[PDB]
């Protein structure tokens, strides 16, 4: 269950 | 300079679909995770997708999954939206929106936003307002009634635009039957009935209609 | 997480210290925002991580709080402060959801409306359909009643309004409400009225019409 809210930047 | 600039909205009837492109400027854009927010007219903002900054990782709203899909295309710059099975409830002005950099495990704020581009959903045919006086009766009031037009925008001025002073142009309503309508007012020196001739200017450039209507008492 | 804002609407001067009041309905740590927003443009970030003043912005905003309260400062209000705010969380596993707003308008004295009716014109009335006209002209604050009587019967559901954003000269607003009926409807009666209540009038003010008269 992945967060969608994790870091989404290199 | 570091920037986000939106495009392909208009207006567009229930069912079909429609592509929105972001063109970023000025920064390393394919390092960014970037978002689309909307706002509905009168209302607050609403997220709407994000996209990992590689693309590796996609979510989407409740109101748009299964309908929209966001993609990016990182050598040209550019974000997209897909947007499909569009339904009125969809009407919004569009942004697209840069998450601010994070180290770490989280996420970050919103911190560079373009200018939105409106996307109108509808079914209703493109027509010209009908413009009616609202005749007056020491300060007197007069305007036009600009009823029953689609799609948004009507520009009204008054007097080839030597009238400015005193001027309301009220925002339009969005009537039941999916046609717009709004009034203008302007308050005038009562003394100046009947010396002074008004008259508003209404310009309905998607119908091509321009109507000059004289208000007299 | 749903984001409740408070006050909706504050009126304030130039100079005035004005603190907005964020409220998470669970916990979101610090992983709150606020941004700012004027008509017409796209909002701007002011504070992340909840205390974070972001990169460029006057040093005149800050933010306090964690976990479900949070507000935001502004030490002095500068004339163009007036705008809208939006607080937002990113908290864990809770995507993005925004508060409602909180309006920060500008504040004046009392300014009580003039109020006008216009009955239909006799060009709308031969396509079938009445639309009457109240409008109030100039008036502050905001906050305004307006009742459309016809033959001393109050209406409901036949009536739609629209207000103007603030003038930039005098910080007023302007109202118009249209009623419309139909053709037919509008000759089955004879008395038109528009009864506006406002603080700055000391009792309802009621303006009409006798249809043909």
């Amino acid at each position: 269950n992945p967060d969608p809210n994790a870091n989404p930047n290199v | 300079q570091v920037q986000l600039v939106e495009s392909g909205g208009g207006v567009v009837q229930p069912g079909r679909s429609l592509r929105l492109s972001c063109a970023a400027s000025g920064f390393t854009f394919n390092t960014y995770g970037m978002h689309w927010v909307r706002q509905a007219p009168g209302k607050g903002l609403e997220w709407v997708a994000i996209i990992w900054y590689d693309g590796s990782q996609k979510y989407y709203a409740d109101s748009v999954q299964g309908r929209f899909t966001i993609s990016r295309d990182n050598h040209k710059n550019t974000l997209y939206l897909q947007m499909n099975s569009l339904r009125a409830e969809d009407t919004a002005v569009y942004f697209c929106v840069r998450v601010r950099f994070s180290v770490g495990p989280h996420g970050s704020a919103f911190d560079l936003w373009g200018q939105g581009t409106m996307v109108t959903v509808s079914s209703a045919s493109t027509k010209g307002p009908s413009v009616f006086p609202l005749a007056p009766s020491g300060t007197a009031a007069l305007g036009c009634l600009v009823k029953d037009y689609f799609p948004e925008p009507v520009t009204v001025s008054w007097n080839s635009g030597a009238l400015t002073s005193g001027v309301h142009t009220f925002p339009a309503v969005l009537q039941s039957s999916g046609l717009y309508s709004l009034s203008s007012v302007v308050t005038v020196p009562s003394s100046s009935l009947g010396t002074q001739t008004y008259i508003c200017n209404v310009n309905h450039k998607p119908s091509n209609t321009k109507v000059d209507k004289k208000v007299e008492p | 997480v749903q984001m409740t804002q408070s006050p909706s609407t504050l009126s304030a001067s130039v100079g005035d210290r004005v603190t907005l009041t964020c409220r998470a309905s669970q916990s979101i740590s610090s992983w709150l925002a606020w941004y700012q927003q004027k008509p017409g443009k796209a909002p701007k970030l002011l504070i992340y991580d909840a205390s974070s003043l972001e990169s460029g912005v006057p040093s005149r905003f800050s933010g306090s709080g964690s976990g479900t309260e949070f507000t935001l400062t502004i030490s002095s209000l500068q004339p163009d402060d007036f705008a809208t705010y939006y607080c937002q969380q990113y908290n864990s596993y809770s995507f993005w959801t925004f508060g409602q707003g909180t309006k920060v308008e500008i504040k004046r004295t009392v300014a009580a409306p003039s109020v006008f009716i216009f009955p239909p014109s006799d060009e709308q009335l031969k396509s079938g359909t009445a639309s009457v006209v109240c409008l109030l002209n100039n008036f502050y604050p905001r906050e305004a009643k307006v009742q459309w009587k016809v033959d001393n019967a109050l209406q409901s559901g036949n009536s739609q309004e629209s207000v103007t954003e603030q003038d930039s000269k005098d910080s007023t607003y302007s109202l118009s409400s249209t009623l419309t009926l139909s053709k037919a409807d509008y000759e089955k009666h004879k008395v038109y009225a528009c009864e506006v209540t406002h603080q700055g009038l000391s009792s309802p003010v009621t303006k009409s019409f006798n249809r043909g008269e």
